[PDB]
């Protein structure tokens, strides 16, 4: 789906996306960005001959946190982009009211299908 | 270990080397080496054996294998599993083997045939029907309390 | 007296986690309390609940 | 009567308790052969009383308890009816599988592995004794499936011996073909009765007596060692001696015409069937009659003398007089 | 505790005893001292069981339910309407298969207590029978086993609408 | 060893597809298959048509 | 459920910081409280299953499996020794891992929402077991075998996703619970019979069927003892539990187009009872002993009665134990003996006595044990398709002779008649397998008592 | 920790629970209603299980 306004260039972080609530604390999206940052740490020191679970500690912890730091801002860009999409959709029900007419929800009172014998 | 060469690639084309390798291989001598031939029936060069094998191979002989008729180096025979004692027993009959299917299929059809004539033909004694005194045991046969009760009797005879 | 083996320990809490974690779960959960049409009541006896 | 549930009910549980007793034992025991003896002369002496109050009596009763899958129409318990013949056929079993108890205390007084023949025989005497007593048909074939195995135990009893081995082969696969007939009779009786339940089954009894008497049948010559299905029972003398005895005597041998005297009002109609039945007892009779002249082992002898007597009672089937069949059972 | 009502039972025909013996009656002796070595060991248990009952008292209750409207009252989509409608349908589905059950035991309940005169007070017992199962293959046997409720209203309407024309063409 | 190797894994090596094998084939695969499916076709559709005839036996037949 | 999942997630860095001879008393220990803690899942009633979130579902079909799959992980973490005791330390840290995401992927596919997460949990079982197979295959075809496995599995399961995003865009949301109440017949076109033939071709490969069956002998007599078990057990009864839950749409073509998957399964059903009949390498005889009992149950997914849907999954919990116990007894006979084979290794009445219990067992539920689960499951579905026919049944009968004859003869072959008295070198029965068998065969008796549990959603 | 903790008690929590398909509860509810609809003379399992004055069946 194209831009939709780029007027307003490509904008990382736009003006809006402080206009919706942001992610917080312990959500498990980013949880799971932190345990990739231990993951990524914890095979870093894999890669060469030092010692797993140790004497990385320091690359352990800038791991996490830029991996942390990095998915919250993306994680922010994600939830402005769903939220455009929902406010695109609908002021385009609200522009064509009459293109889309509430369908004849018949009550099954009055419905006639097919049965369909399986014996 | 365990050379590729006891394995059995190819079939037996051609007649010096292959029957030779088969005599190498499968401890036989090499007329007595036989392939099938191969006919798209895979079975690579396997040995054809004389295929009886178990009520022959009489027992006296004490070989190593008692309940197998082994002798830990044979050509195993390729159908064995249907062979061995407990499964079909391959003997020389006391009689022929065609009078023997000839006579109990006409035996069969004899029996079966008198069966026949007997359910044409019945028993049956100088005696009549029971006459059940109240309509034929109505209301302890089928039942319908109000719906038919129906007039008839035996009359004494 | 923990420190003999922090091993064991592990795995009872990894269960009561995940169960508070479904508790809480069920808490974000929790539209049409008494909203519903055959389980209906108001609410009582004691205090605002249903199911909690 | 409390009485007279109770002590059915006590001549069912008292073949229970030696299984568990060696197997909960984990000690060495020795007169486990005394204890199974006394034992079933307890199970005689508690099963002589019903049956004269039976004849006393009448009073003629089914028990019923512990249901599962009550899923769809029907529900299937533990049930099983004291009556006429399942009631004195139980005392005459226990009192000929105690002599044979004493039989195996002489003849395999030097093998010490009779512990174990101890368990399968009185473990197939449950089976037997539950397979007889049982209405709700669902049980007929457990004591159908597991007195065929426990015959294929006992008959192969002697590991080694390749007559054994494949004597019980045999056997048990004519069983399975027992089997088939037995599952053929039970499909029709589910689909078009609801269960297989001989209360709902002679309540409402059809004209259609076609299908579940031919399973009938089948399952009958699967059992009984009929025509063509015979050989299994020479092949199963190659067994042991008291466990022929007992395999082919009362047990295991009766157990497929007595499903037919079970079934009298349903054969009570279809003369078609009592044909069948009448000269396929015949077929037996007279085939193993020539058989059985010209033969020289006496296991295999009496073998032919007892499949003569299975094709008078099937013949007893087909003239409508289940009761003679029944008293020819006995004696 | 059962509702005799519901399950019913024709009144207990007792014979009176007639001898005209004297063995006499191993039976009667033995039926005595069944009762005093049997009944007063098992008297005075369950009487002990029966206080230790009427020490403290608990209740289980039978769950009450309301009628949550129709599925034909739903809509095409509606789904916190079909949702109901559909589960109150098969618990009265579950419930007339119990009803089934409880009629086919009556029927063996008449079986056995007649002994062979089956042709002899079993006639509205059976027939109820013959009526509750006619219901019930017209009603809930012949379609399926992925049934949610929709395939028995497809059933019903086919059915009524194959009555309609029946009588639309012998009228 | 031998016998066991040239019983499973030997089979495949050596083959050709004569016209004889491959039609021993296709009767010993097709055959009863095609056969049992004859009968399945004339069981049911003489069922079915008669069920729709609605003269079957179904005075109850509830455990279908 | 997410409480299963999650003690999962723990259970694995527990085999890493475990330190030596600490790892194996720790992992089983702990996936045995595991086993305790999902047998409290039971709580489903009435008149719908236990539906707790967006994430998670469970029904009856789903419950006895889950507690199959979860009780069948520790006994198999034990069986699994004897062959990588003097193998490396962290290989068994990265085998045992592998175990236990194989597990917790097995949970993630038995409580899917909807069937798009099912089919990626689908895959995901099937990624780790050749990992397995081909790391500890210990025959010189696990190369073939796996790849076999993958190809087929994949390859057939691949137009799956395709119909699976199609009924998404199609009829709204994936989950079962509106699929249940938004299915509509979708009549006899092409399109249709292209796509349901498309869903249940993909299961059908799962199962497998008897037309490409071959992946199966291969993928256990070239395989350990621990896949193995995992994959005829939890694999091919989770493909037997897809096409339970995907066959609830697409009814209308199912009578047109059914017809001829019955006849294969039935008819392979029988020459694969005669094929087992007379090879060797006993290993294998279990293999198409599955592909026998599976074909029973492809029979008993497509006749639709709830009377052949209990029956089928009876027919599922019963052969999974059955075959995951046999197995094992191949693998003490492999330890005892290297052969595989099936006519060396004779005797064994002798010796070990109290194995003969566990082989007598075990051919008894095979061989349809009159009060068994097995035979429950045979038996109804011996029912309902005499219902669906009045003429299958000397087929199914023919299959019952049959199979209680290749299960007798693969008694009397290995365990009766001569010890063969120049072995010498088999140690006595271990604790270890006795131990495992009373793992294996007490909870089969125990839900042969009440089977009220292991009867499914039609219960 | 895989017999005398896991298999007795699972037995024993298999043995006795609140019972599926709420059980006892429809064998109850079946006694109830069935004793209401013979207390009211009306024939028990009255067929057409929904209510044929409130459907709208198309007519031909
Ligand atoms: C095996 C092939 C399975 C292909 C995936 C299933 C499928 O959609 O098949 C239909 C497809 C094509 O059918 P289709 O779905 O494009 O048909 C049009 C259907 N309507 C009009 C409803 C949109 O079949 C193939 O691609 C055959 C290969
Ligand atoms: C119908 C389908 C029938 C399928 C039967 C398949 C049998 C395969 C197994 C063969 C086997 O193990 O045979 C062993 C046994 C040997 O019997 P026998 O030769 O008398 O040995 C005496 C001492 N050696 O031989 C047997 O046990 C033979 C099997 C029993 C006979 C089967 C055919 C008669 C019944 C047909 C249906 C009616």
């Amino acid at each position: 789906m194209t831009g939709r306004q780029a007027r307003a260039p490509l904008q990382f972080l736009p003006d809006e996306a402080r206009s919706l609530p942001p992610p917080k604390l312990t959500d498990p999206r980013l949880a799971y960005i932190g345990f990739l940052g231990y993951c990524s740490g914890l095979i870093d020191n894999a890669i060469r001959r030092r010692p797993v679970l140790s004497a990385g500690l320091h690359r352990q912890f800038l791991y996490i946190t830029s991996f942390v730091f990095v998915g919250y801002y993306l994680l922010k860009r994600q939830d402005y982009m769903y939220a455009v999409r929902d406010h695109d959709m609908f002021s385009y029900i609200k522009s064509h009211p009459e293109d889309f007419p509430e369908k004849d929800k018949k009550t099954y009172r009055e419905v006639f299908e097919e049965f369909h014998p399986v014996r | 270990s365990h050379i590729t060469k006891d394995m059995l690639p190819g079939p037996y084309p051609k007649t010096p080397e292959e029957r030779a390798a088969a005599a190498k291989k499968y401890n036989m001598r090499v007329e007595d080496y036989e392939p099938y031939p191969d006919d798209g029936m895979g079975y690579g060069d396997y040995p054809k054996l004389p295929d009886r094998s178990q009520q022959e191979r009489d027992p006296w002989y004490d070989w190593d294998h008692p309940d197998l008729r082994l002798n830990w180096g044979e050509p195993m025979h390729w159908d064995l599993d249907m062979y061995i004692r407990n499964r079909v027993d391959t003997s020389p009959t006391p009689v022929n083997w065609n009078l023997m299917c000839k006579h109990l299929f006409g035996f069969v059809a004899f029996m079966l045939f008198m069966f026949w004539v007997g359910e044409t033909y019945p028993t049956y004694q100088p005696v009549g029907p029971k006459q059940y005194p109240y309509n034929n045991l109505y209301l302890e046969r089928g039942g319908d309390p109000n719906k038919e009760p129906e007039p008839v009797v035996h009359y004494e005879i | 007296v923990v420190r003999d083996h922090w091993i064991h320990v592990l795995v009872p809490v990894g269960f009561v986690f995940g169960y508070y974690l479904d508790r809480k779960n069920d808490e974000k959960l929790a539209a049409f309390r008494n909203k519903s049409l055959l389980y209906k009541r108001e609410l009582k006896p004691n205090e605002e609940v249903t199911w909690k | 009567m409390n009485l007279f549930s109770s002590l059915t009910l006590v001549t069912l549980i008292l073949l229970t308790m030696p299984i568990a007793a060696i197997n909960f034992n984990t000690h060495k025991f020795t007169n486990y052969p005394l204890y199974v003896k006394t034992t079933i002369s307890c199970a005689f002496i508690t099963s002589m009383i019903p049956t004269m109050m039976f004849i006393h009596t009448g009073q003629e009763m089914i028990i019923s308890n512990w249901h599962w899958l009550t899923i769809q129409t029907l529900k299937l318990s533990l049930s099983f009816k004291m009556d006429f013949f399942s009631m004195m056929f139980v005392p005459v079993a226990l009192f000929v599988t105690w002599s044979i108890m004493e039989f195996s205390m002489w003849y395999m007084h030097s093998d010490p592995n009779i512990n174990q023949f101890f368990k399968y025989l009185l473990l197939f005497l449950i089976t037997m004794l539950i397979l007889v007593t049982a209405n709700n048909l669902f049980q007929l074939f457990i004591g159908w499936e597991g007195v065929g195995i426990m015959s294929f135990l006992l008959i192969g009893w002697w590991y080694g011996r390749t007559d054994a081995n494949t004597a019980a082969l045999q056997a048990i696969l004519y069983n399975r073909i027992g089997d088939i007939g037995f599952i053929l009779a039970m499909a029709w009786f589910l689909i078009n009765l609801n269960t297989w339940d001989l209360q709902q089954i002679f309540m409402l009894n059809p004209n259609d007596s076609n299908l579940p008497l031919m399973g009938l049948i089948l399952a009958a010559t699967g059992k009984s060692a009929q025509f063509g299905l015979h050989p299994w029972l020479p092949s199963a003398m190659e067994g042991p001696t008291p466990v022929s005895a007992l395999l082919h005597s009362s047990t295991m041998v009766v157990a497929g015409i007595f499903l037919l005297i079970r079934f009298y009002p349903l054969t009570e109609n279809n003369k078609f069937g009592q044909s069948i039945m009448l000269c396929l007892g015949a077929m037996t009779t007279l085939f193993t009659a020539m058989c059985a002249l010209t033969q020289n082992d006496i296991k295999k002898i009496i073998a032919f003398s007892t499949s003569s007597q299975l094709g008078l009672m099937m013949v007893t089937i087909g003239i409508n007089q289940p009761h003679l069949a029944f008293l020819h059972i006995c004696t | 505790s059962w509702d005799k009502d519901v399950y019913p039972e024709p009144p207990r025909r007792t014979p009176a005893p007639s001898p005209q013996t004297s063995l006499p009656n191993p039976i009667t002796y033995l039926t005595k001292a069944f009762d005093l070595l049997v009944d007063r060991p098992v008297t005075l248990v369950r009487e002990f069981i029966e206080r230790q009952h009427a020490k403290n008292k608990y209740y289980y209750y039978h769950r009450e339910f309301r009628r949550v409207p129709d599925i034909t009252e739903c809509h095409e989509k509606d789904v916190l309407c079909m949702f109901e409608a559909e589960m109150q349908w098969k618990r009265d589905y579950k419930v007339d298969q119990e009803i089934v059950n409880i009629i086919q035991e009556r029927l063996k309940a008449c079986q056995q207590r007649e002994g062979e005169s089956h042709r002899q007070n079993c006639a509205k017992e059976l027939q109820q029978f013959t009526q509750v199962v006619k219901a019930y293959q017209d009603r809930y046997h012949d379609l399926g086993a992925h049934y949610s409720a929709r395939k028995c209203l497809a059933k019903q309407k086919q059915r009524m609408l194959a009555e309609r024309k029946a009588t639309k063409e012998a009228a | 060893i031998r016998w066991t190797c040239a019983r499973s894994a030997n089979v495949y090596p050596n083959f050709r597809p004569n016209t004889k094998t491959s039609l021993l084939g296709a009767l010993f695969g097709i055959g009863p298959l095609i056969f049992w499916y004859y009968v399945f076709k004339t069981d049911r559709d003489r069922k079915e048509k008669l069920i729709q005839e609605g003269k079957l036996d179904r005075t109850f037949n509830i455990s279908y | 459920m997410l409480k299963y999942i999650i003690p999962t997630m723990m259970l694995m860095p527990l085999t890493w910081l475990s330190k030596n001879s600490m790892i194996w008393i720790n992992t089983t220990l702990h996936s045995l409280l595991i086993s305790l803690t999902s047998l409290l899942l039971l709580n489903q009633f009435g008149d719908n299953s236990l539906n707790f979130s967006l994430t998670f579902f469970s029904d009856s079909l789903s419950t006895p499996l889950l507690i199959l799959t979860m009780w069948l992980l520790p006994l198999m973490l034990m069986a699994s020794q004897h062959h990588l005791s003097k193998e490396n330390l962290a290989r068994k840290k990265l085998f045992i891992s592998m175990l236990i995401l194989l597990q917790l992927f097995l949970i993630m596919t038995f409580t899917a929402t909807e069937l798009i997460f099912f089919y990626i949990m689908f895959e995901a079982t099937l990624v780790p077991t050749l990992i397995i197979i081909t790391r500890w295959g210990n025959q010189t075809e696990r190369l073939n075998a796996g790849l076999y496995f993958l190809f087929y599995t994949l390859a057939g399961s691949l137009p799956l996703l395709v119909a699976l995003i199609y009924i998404q865009n199609t009829m709204g949301s994936l989950n079962f619970l509106i699929l249940q109440y938004w299915v509509q017949p979708m009549p006899n076109s092409w399109s249709n019979t292209f796509m349901w033939l498309a869903c249940m071709m993909a299961f059908m490969v799962k199962m497998p069927l008897y037309g490409l069956h071959l992946w199966l002998p291969k993928a256990h007599v070239e395989a350990p003892i621990a896949g193995s078990m995992v994959l005829a057990a939890i694999l091919l009864k989770l493909g037997g539990y897809g096409m339970m839950r995907i066959t609830l749409l697409l009814n209308p073509i199912t009578d047109f187009m059914a017809y001829p998957f019955i006849m294969l399964s039935l008819w392979g059903m029988i020459m694969t009872s005669s094929i087992c009949l007379r090879q060797t390498d006993l290993k294998s005889l279990i293999a198409y002993s599955s592909v026998s009992h599976m074909a029973l149950v492809i029979v008993a997914i497509l006749i639709q009665t709830p009377w052949s849907y209990m029956g089928a999954t009876a027919l599922m919990i019963a052969h999974g134990l059955t075959s995951s116990m046999l197995f094992c007894l191949a693998n003490s006979n492999y330890e005892r003996v290297h052969s595989r084979t099936m006519i060396l290794a004779r005797g064994l009445q002798t010796l070990l006595p109290l194995m003969a219990a566990w082989w007598l067992l075990a051919s008894l539920t095979n061989l349809a044990l009159p009060p068994s689960i097995n035979l429950i499951g045979e038996l109804f579905v011996v029912m309902s398709t005499f219902s669906w026919s009045n003429i299958t049944i000397i087929l199914m009968g023919l299959n019952m002779v049959i199979t209680a004859l290749y299960s007798l003869y693969m008694l009397i072959t290995t365990q009766r008649g001569k010890h063969t008295h120049h072995i010498n070198n088999i140690l006595p029965s271990f604790t270890r397998e006795n131990a495992l068998m009373s793992l294996h065969m007490l909870p089969l008796l125990l839900l042969s008592l009440n089977p009220k549990i292991i009867l499914g959603p039609l219960y | 920790f895989g017999f005398s903790i896991v298999l007795v008690l699972g037995s024993t929590f298999v043995a006795y629970l609140p019972d599926y398909r709420m059980q006892e509860w429809a064998r109850r509810e079946a006694e109830r209603l069935v004793k209401y609809r013979e207390a009211h003379g009306l024939p028990l399992m009255e067929s057409n299980c929904f209510d044929p004055s409130k459907i709208q069946l198309p007519e031909d």
